[PDB]
RNA sequence: AUACU
RNA sequence: AUACU
């Protein structure tokens, strides 16, 4: 009745991860796909599923792919092993909406990517009662992003999503002359806008992610 | 999953009171139940100006002050006299002699030098000096208000805003600069006098602060009624020995040990890590305990007890216990701010082993962690906001307030880290519940606001004063000697 | 006299510094010249030379300026003084050619801007002998940079230049996806290359730099 | 500004004989002095083949190699043999019955465990055993080489490189990651026993490295000729406690003292900057003196001496001088990662104004400067240049060379901030030619380059052996035990 | 950890 | 350093 909802995503992966070994130290461009990047491992490689027989960026020696399931090797105890598959989930969630969202490596964000100058586009996505829009690239530049964080508990695998306004700076240039202006705009009352910027936020949508989980009791 | 939200805990007063706000259950009973000495004296060290407004200070609030605002009464009850319905039923007495004076060369002396260690350096000493001169005889000066005038007030807090000191995660003393708050406890603590440091904006808004004190340290003072409040109870908790308030545990009583483990720097040598207990037991006295140098990981940093270090420091703290009473403790809480170790983790349990009815409970609580939870508002209780995360039990204890009417903070609530140890007999809802057990008990305030109990608290409030205590000279464990 | 060239610019200084102190820290904009840029000590906004009344954009306090002579302030016995002056100098530096070069947060380097994709902008200055022209907008795109540091060497206060390519990042594509292209391919014979690209950058010539020492024997 | 190239070191090698290159010093005079009693025990742990292959390794150069490559005759002069054309004139002779076997379980259960720590943790326990076995009795082992099979070098090799450790200037120790060659030093310490470290491919050249350690480690080695003089040399450094050359130069022919003072963190507690002296003489005698906990600056970064440990270290150093010698030193010179503190060179002067007639001078030495001066090259001399910054003598001594014919490196050199203090009595041209007199005494090499003197490139050694000694435990001021 | 950069 | 976020 009073539930409310959770920051994090809740990843849903098949019974493929592909498990190699590489000598790299995380990108050689490529000549196909997006998805010829480094996601590799620290010392080995774990690459993700693939419409090839070969691994991704096809660099990966042949007849090296142990091809087993999520639930054998992705569920450890040792906090290591978590810290390098999110770093893996984190890589191949950056360059997997490429063509549409940039990253950036202060303040951790994957903004939307500005298609010219002065731009008038919206974001539409559908809902059960009405179409609510969102209007993403406001020039007084800024557009909206969000930060990914490391999460398992235990029985799955989660990115956290920390929905940031990114008011700051956007465009070609990396800082408007460090010119920021943002202010408090979020507000405990019954209704929320960062759970907002959660809920419109689809451009993240094998990486097939369930809806955040939002079922709570606060008796 | 399942979200656990907690209600507010009992806090005694008096002589068999319910809880209320600290200010208003400390209105009504009054301090603990305790034939102590009715008498304090408040020997006030300034200048004639700021000596001559304490004075004026201690005399206007004795038939009672009515400062309000805002539209909540439960948030800004007034302050009424201090010397007819007192709740203290004690004497707020200022004795001649004791009152002494700085001149006005030596404030010039000690404000007109550039360096900011050396200032601060001369305006510990020369008073430290002025009340080893007042130890020697003439009164009982029970404590001793430290009266700042503005150049003074300007000097010491710029030599420690613009000292570009830095910060670090583990490091629970501050931000490295010279500050002079910890400063005077420490070279206090040989002396008898609990002191208290004030400033003149608590006794007379009517001199300006300058623009960049108000700009580098955000300051925005509360009313006449609203800043008595939280300073005259600070004045009985340091002048008498005994505890205001008194709260009440929930999961069997017995014996309790809610040990911070927390690893300070000292400002002497290396800067060690040479960790402090910070006790505090059932009823809320803090045992400080400092102990030898923790092993760190790597390059001084990401400390930890070691074996022998984890149960030479369980032992002292339960040799202390047993100085205080004639009973082992049925229960150590060990609550570190950091990721627990194996062997600082086997060190402690080692040392709870020979313990009868033992009961380990071990918590990691982490800083600066992103995982915003229960995305509601006010109206669903939000200070007691805490969920189960399939094991990890992430608690932010600070937002809306029920018996308010408004959320008092001007940002968004940030939350910690909640995982029981896996050797731990103990679910993470025990554990939640004893962590918001730990309320409302800091003697540095009458707020019912919370977000770190006061082991965790405490902990900077110990890191400040053990910072500027050198080696081989011998600590106190009385808490009045902190905050 | 086999003489060698130093790659640190002397600085030539008028009388004028207009010292002052407002309660700022770092860049308000929209008045007027892009010189409205918060050149900020350690609590008091000294800035440099006052073209109308009020210095910077009329943000400091009129009625504090110094305008003191050169000797008094740039010449310090103090570390912290010359680590301050060296600041100032760079945040003037930056912001001085900022209409054709660009400075990045990473490596902190001043390089060539792109005026739009596929740059045809090689840039050619006279020199002595002939006019000697530096692809400055090369595309297989990367530019040319350089890093600045300043320290007063008890009789100047000389600015040392690091003469790196830029080889990442640039207008075209954001941040090309972690991937530098680069080899350090420099020569250690009777002439160079940093001596060189020291020499072909004339794009800082009121901070007026001199011309680099160069006066050496080497027996 | 002014320029000074300096010319090059010369070295004193066998019975009054001039300086040529380090190998062909040591090939037509040998070592120093005192050629009698040649006799040196060279008893090899490891497992059969490697011992087998040792053995017969050592046969091959017995009779002189003659490996050459490239165009210039200068750089890669051959290897003589172990006979009447031996340069050392000493016995290279294996004691019988002291080939210490590994078996092959022990190799295996070493090289199957995943912990970076405890696989090399036994295997320097079970070399540790081994010598300890070996010197109980029955012959006198001067010297040990310590010979890895690949399976051992690639365990010992990636707990080091893939243990993800991090760096800091101030520090000599290391990279905080499990050193093989460090735990050996440091706990074959109170052994009698100066131990020789190798690995495969310096026995033989026909096994292949596995890709993950060539990539990780840069690794190719010269050619036979070339992998052999580093490694008799250093044999006979370590054995009977004779060094085979010594500069000569004249300016303080009475005494000297170069005692480079540099700090280093033990991975037995905090990691602790406890620093050591690493005092150079006149002669190059490493004389390893650990100081105390010396004060940081903030946070355990900044290392300095305090001026009563300043002091103390300094009287301790000159204590180990007139053990060894009868008579004060009177050109102490102070060599310092960091610039000097006001504490820590009042410290040096008081210590130092105890001693006689004092020509004391100080020299800050601050790495990577961004300053490449003498944009000249090659044909020139870069090698041993630096620039009268007005008052700074900021330096680079690597470069190119005049009697190689070629440049060496394969990136460009990177110089050395070379700043006098204000109390220093002598001009920056005496102190850059000091510096660069503490060139060819590196007993870890036998070549002819520099880019740290060895005040400071033995700060690395000493940081990295006395990382391990634990507290309470005599150490040894014999350089043997370092490099 | 044969050595240098 | 009257307090808290
Ligand atoms: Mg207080
Ligand atoms: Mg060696």
């Amino acid at each position: 009745g009073e539930d409310a909802l959770i920051n994090m995503l809740p990843l849903t992966l098949p019974n493929e991860m592909y498990i190699a070994s590489t000598t790299y130290e995380p990108i050689l461009n490529g000549d196909g796909p997006k998805r010829f990047d480094w996601v590799i491992n620290g010392g080995t490689f774990w690459s993700f599923h693939d419409p090839r027989t070969s691994a991704c960026s096809e660099i990966v020696d042949i007849d090296q792919v142990e091809a087993i399931n999520t639930k054998e090797l992705a569920l450890h105890d040792d906090i290591d092993e978590q810290n390098r598959f999110s770093h893996l989930l984190r890589q191949t969630l950056r360059y997997q909406t490429d063509s549409d969202l940039g990253w950036d490596k202060d303040h951790k964000a994957l903004y939307f990517r500005a298609i010219e100058r002065e731009v008038s586009r919206n974001f539409a996505y559908t809902s059960s009662k009405k179409k609510t829009d969102a209007n993403v690239v406001s020039v007084f530049v800024r557009h909206h992003a969000f930060s990914p964080r490391f999460e398992l508990m235990a029985d799955q695998w989660y990115l956290i999503i920390t929905p940031t306004y990114y008011y700051t700076t956007n465009g070609y240039a990396p800082h408007q002359f460090a010119a920021p202006l943002l202010a408090g705009k979020k507000r405990l009352d019954k209704s929320a806008a960062l759970r907002g910027q959660v809920i419109m936020w689809h451009r993240f949508l094998y990486l097939m992610f369930g809806e955040p989980p939002s079922i709570h009791l606060d008796v | 999953f399942e979200t656990r939200i907690f209600d507010e805990p009992e806090l005694e007063f008096g002589d068999h009171h319910h809880h209320q706000d600290p200010r208003l259950g400390l209105s009504e009973a009054g301090p603990l139940q305790t034939f102590l000495g009715d008498v304090i004296k408040i020997g006030v060290v300034g200048n004639s100006k700021t000596i001559e407004d304490t004075r004026k200070f201690i005399e206007t609030v004795s038939s009672g002050v009515e400062g309000k605002g805002e539209k909540h009464p439960n948030m800004h009850p007034p302050f009424p006299g201090l010397g007819n319905q007192s709740p203290y039923r004690c004497r707020f007495e200022i004795e001649d002699g004791a009152t002494a004076a700085l001149t006005k060369s030596k404030l010039d002396k000690i404000g007109k030098e550039p360096d900011h260690y050396r200032a601060v350096e001369m305006a510990v000493d020369e008073i430290i000096g002025e009340l080893q001169a007042m130890d020697d005889g003439g009164s009982r000066p029970d404590v001793a208000i430290i009266a700042l005038p503005v150049k003074l007030l300007e000097r010491v807090w710029n030599a420690k805003v613009d000292a570009r000191g830095t910060t670090e995660k583990s490091d629970s003393s501050g931000s490295d600069a010279p500050n002079f708050r910890g400063m005077l406890k420490a070279k206090a603590m040989g002396l008898s006098f609990p002191i208290q440091i004030v400033w003149e904006d608590v006794i007379d808004d009517k001199v300006t602060i300058p623009q960049k004190v108000k700009e580098s340290s955000s300051r925005k003072i509360q009313d006449i009624a609203g800043r008595t409040w939280n300073l005259m109870t600070s004045l009985y908790y340091k002048g008498s020995g005994r505890i205001p308030w008194r709260r009440m545990p929930l999961e069997g009583e017995f014996s309790a040990c809610y040990v911070g483990i927390s690893f300070y720097r000292e400002a002497d040598g290396q800067q060690l890590f040479t960790s402090a207990a910070q006790m505090f037991d059932e009823r809320g006295r803090g045992f400080v305990l400092k102990g030898r140098r923790a092993r760190t990981e790597s390059r001084g940093r990401h400390p930890y007890m070691a074996r022998e270090d984890a149960k030479k420091i369980i032992e002292d703290v339960l040799a202390a216990y047993k100085l205080h009473h004639k009973t082992l403790p049925a229960r150590v809480f060990i609550l570190k701010t950091s990721r627990f170790k194996d062997e600082e983790a086997d060190g402690i349990i080692a040392a709870l082993d020979e313990a009868g009815t033992e009961l380990r409970d071990l918590v990691w609580v982490q800083e600066s962690y992103t995982a915003r939870i229960l995305r509601d508002g006010n109206y669903p209780v939000l200070r007691g906001t805490f969920v189960d995360l399939h094991g990890k039990g992430l608690l932010y204890t600070s937002g809306s307030m029920p018996y308010y009417g408004t959320y008092p903070g001007k940002y968004d609530p940030n939350p910690l880290l909640l995982c029981p140890h896996h050797t731990s007999e103990s679910t993470v809802a025990q554990l939640a519940e004893e962590i918001f057990s730990l309320t409302k008990v800091n003697w540095n305030s009458t707020q019912m606001n919370q977000r770190l109990p006061i082991p965790i608290r405490a902990a900077r409030k110990v890191g400040e004063v053990l910072k500027y205590v050198g080696e081989g000279e011998v600590i106190s464990a009385d808490y009045r000697k902190y905050i």
